[PDB]
């Protein structure tokens, strides 16, 4: 099987800077004078949709900014004036042999400035706690880049942590993440106080409750 | 041009499920078929494809016991056959339509137009109904947290309230947990296996 | 040498019947090429030079040699080609004998005595020795006989051809346009002489026959059939004839029997050849007694088309395509036609 790999894995391109992402492949895809390179575009919830078919021709409606390169085994795909609709995933797919084989993809997203995350951390509902449940929840929001480091320290735990970031919102290009410490009722309530602490690059923000 | 998925749940490990691809706004007996997977970690996997009056067929060696593709031109519909389902064949399967561009003497079979996808579940776990708790404290942000269902997806909206809404990627312990953010203020969650779009009001 | 003139009257000839619609078009431009280099034998100075100028023809008028070699090259091999030119002259009307020599020593064609004053059994004399000439291929060439009919001119041409590759088959739909009839869809996946063409916008297959002919067919792209017959050039053909190449794919191509009936004094009046026909004509070499007109002249084309770790393409030619035929031996074309449904 030939073999696709992409590079880089991530890319942070600022508005109208050049976004170049390559694609090697272990055999070539080449035959009768024509490449059998595809680009694909995938943003979070939606489908793919194909932007460049024969490693450098403009698919249906796809704009002239982007641009596909490359013959043999390298090629190259190249988003020129980038814009705020960009930020997706990215695939390389060749058709030259069976079986079709796609890229490891390529997770382009905006540069922008950075902005310090708004903390807010909340209580179990009463809810929770009569299941015999106690989940404390920690909102990181609307913040860049998207690599934060959130410790939760229970009266001064790392264990029983689930965190989840979103996608780019391709839209003011900002992250948020969520945090959730999740403890049996025997191990809540007997403490009172519970801190979530961000590390931001911005940092050098603690939200907490009683 | 549309393409619509459909025959997605949950199976058992080794169980069977057949998809279905509704195809409109062409004349679907004339274009080649492809299905294409896709897995929770974003990775794309071609599946299968098959050519226009269904004579010849094509998938890789990992599916070629378990995965057969076929279609009736008559009903304009593209299928999938799986059986001997495993854990790892969970993925979003789409339906795309290989089109054949002719470029220099010669051209290429693009998957120009794709389905929004059905959505498969192999899992051993049963399906649980969510658990709904609000998360209450310029601006102010409220909270609400879906624990304990199974499986995805859950779709989970605040009123209908359009911006600054955050929902996050939920993470599974056989049960799935997300929250959700927002900048009286209920939370709405449904779970397509038979939870009942609950409403649960942020009170102080 | 009078190919490059004979393949532009081909084009001439074949694009002036695009526009007179949505109709199968097939002819042979060497035999109507023939039959009226045959007439030519009978005419004098003005009537003369029309025909043969009317033929993309400063000339040698060895073209009868050239013509004859043509016509002996295509003599019974090593194809069934059935070909023939029959004249049909009223009784009486004291004939030329010398015309009616070289009609038969050069061109092998026949020239027959009949009665038009009689329309009805005229048109069954005509059409049953046609009839004798294609063994029930082509029956009732002629439709309608005018009343003051005096000189006819018939030519006939049947085809069927033994592929150097045998090519089972199955039934398959023809998109006629953007209306869907059904036909026989003949398969085959392999190695062709296949190609695309950025010039032409169109597939361009090439599958040689048993006999020394060569089948060429373009399937043009989703709309662009009238930009495929405007920018067919001799020159562009020869190019694909030189085309040495080989790639796989999955071929579709229909397995239909068209047939083509045009009366040629239309269609070459349009091109510049209108003496023979016109009241003035002069036909000296036929007969020297009384004027004489070319009343008919019209030409019956019959084809019949049979069988004899990548995804590749499939060409199907499920919609309108144009076709022609190569002599491998003179690159005359012998055939060029449209096929816009296989049912008519």
């Amino acid at each position: 099987d030939i073999v696709l790999t992409q590079s880089p894995d991530s890319l942070a391109v600022s508005l109208g800077q050049r976004a170049t992402i390559s694609c090697r492949a272990s055999e070539s895809v080449d035959n009768y004078g024509i490449s059998f390179m595809n680009w694909f575009q995938q943003k979070p919830g939606q489908p793919p949709k194909l932007l460049i078919y024969a490693a450098s021709n403009q698919g249906s409606g796809v704009p002239a900014r982007f641009s596909g390169s490359g013959s043999g085994t390298d090629f190259s795909l190249n988003i020129h004036p980038m814009e705020e609709d960009d930020t997706a995933m990215y695939f390389c797919q060749q058709s030259k042999e069976v079986p079709w084989t796609f890229g490891g993809g390529t997770k382009l997203e905006i540069k922008r400035a950075d902005a310090a995350p708004t903390v807010s951390i909340f209580p179990p509902s009463s809810e929770q706690l009569t299941s015999g449940g106690a989940s404390v929840v920690c909102f990181l929001n609307n913040f860049y880049p998207k690599d934060i480091n959130v410790k939760w320290k229970i009266d001064g735990r790392q264990n029983g942590v689930l965190n989840s970031w979103t996608d780019q919102d391709s839209k003011d290009s900002t992250y948020s993440m969520s945090s959730t410490l999740t403890l049996t009722k025997d191990e809540y309530e007997r403490h009172n106080s519970y801190t979530c602490e961000a590390t931001h690059k911005t940092s050098t923000i603690v939200k907490s409750f009683n | 041009v549309q393409l619509v998925e459909s025959g997605g749940g949950l199976v058992k490990p080794g169980g069977s499920l057949k998809l279905s691809c509704a195809a409109s706004g062409f004349t679907f007996s004339s274009y080649t078929m492809s299905w294409v997977r896709q897995t929770p970690e974003k990775r794309l996997e071609w599946v299968a494809t098959i050519s226009s009056g269904g004579d010849y067929t094509y998938s890789p060696d990992s599916v070629k016991g378990r995965f057969t593709i076929s279609r009736d031109n008559a009903k304009s519909t593209l299928y999938l056959q799986m059986s001997s389902l495993k854990s790892e064949d969970t993925a979003m399967f789409y339906c795309s339509r290989a089109e054949f561009i002719t470029t220099a003497t010669w051209g290429v079979y693009a998957m120009d137009y794709w389905g929004q996808g059905t959505s498969v579940t192999v899992s051993s776990a049963k399906t649980t109904p969510p658990s709904v708790y609000p998360l209450a404290p310029s601006m102010v942000t409220l909270g609400c947290l879906v624990k304990g269902y199974f499986p995805e997806p859950v779709t989970v909206t605040w009123n209908s309230l359009s911006s600054g809404v955050h929902t996050f990627p939920a993470v599974l312990s056989d049960l799935y947990t997300l929250s959700s953010s927002v900048t009286t203020v209920t939370c709405n969650v449904a779970h397509p296996a038979s939870s009942t779009k609950v409403d649960k009001k942020i009170v102080p | 040498k009078i190919t490059p003139n004979l393949a532009e009257f081909a084009f001439s000839l074949y694009r002036q019947l695009a526009h007179q619609n949505s109709t199968n078009i097939f002819f042979s431009p060497v035999s109507i090429a023939t039959a009226f280099a045959m007439l030519s034998l009978g005419t004098k100075a003005d009537t003369h030079d029309e025909i043969l100028e009317g033929l993309n023809f400063i000339p040698e008028a060895q073209i009868h040699e050239g013509f004859q070699e043509l016509l002996r090259t295509l003599n019974q091999s090593q194809l069934q080609l059935t070909t023939g030119n029959g004249l049909f002259l009223s009784e009486g009307l004291k004939l030329v004998d010398k015309f009616l020599e070289d009609v038969k020593k050069l061109y092998h064609s026949e020239a027959f005595t009949v009665n038009f004053g009689d329309t009805e059994e005229a048109k069954k004399q005509i059409n049953d020795y046609v009839e004798k000439g294609t063994q029930g291929k082509i029956v009732d060439l002629v439709k309608e006989l005018d009343r003051d009919t005096v000189f006819a001119l018939v030519n006939y041409i049947f085809f069927k051809g033994k592929w150097e590759r045998p090519f089972d088959t199955e039934e398959e739909d023809f998109h006629v346009d953007q209306t869907t009839v059904k036909v026989p869809m003949m398969k085959r996946l392999g190695m062709f002489n296949i190609q695309h063409c950025k010039k032409l916008s169109s597939w361009v297959l090439l599958m040689k026959y048993l006999g020394n002919a060569t089948a060429i067919f373009f399937l043009p792209d989703e709309g662009k059939l009238q930009h495929l017959e405007n920018e067919l050039t001799h020159d562009i053909i020869t190019k694909f004839l030189e085309n040495e190449d080989r790639r796989s794919a999955s071929l579709h191509l229909p397995k239909l029997s068209i047939t083509g009936t045009y009366d040629l004094k239309s269609v070459l009046g349009q091109l510049g050849i209108t003496k023979v026909f016109s009241n003035g004509a002069d036909l000296s070499g036929v007969t020297e007694e009384a004027p004489l007109k070319l009343s008919k002249a019209v030409h019956k084309a019959v084809l019949t088309i049979d069988e004899k770790m990548s995804i590749p393409p499939e060409v199907k030619f499920n919609k309108p395509f144009v076709f022609l035929m190569i002599e491998q031996n003179t690159k005359s074309p012998l055939f060029m036609g449209k096929v816009v449904n296989p049912t008519q």
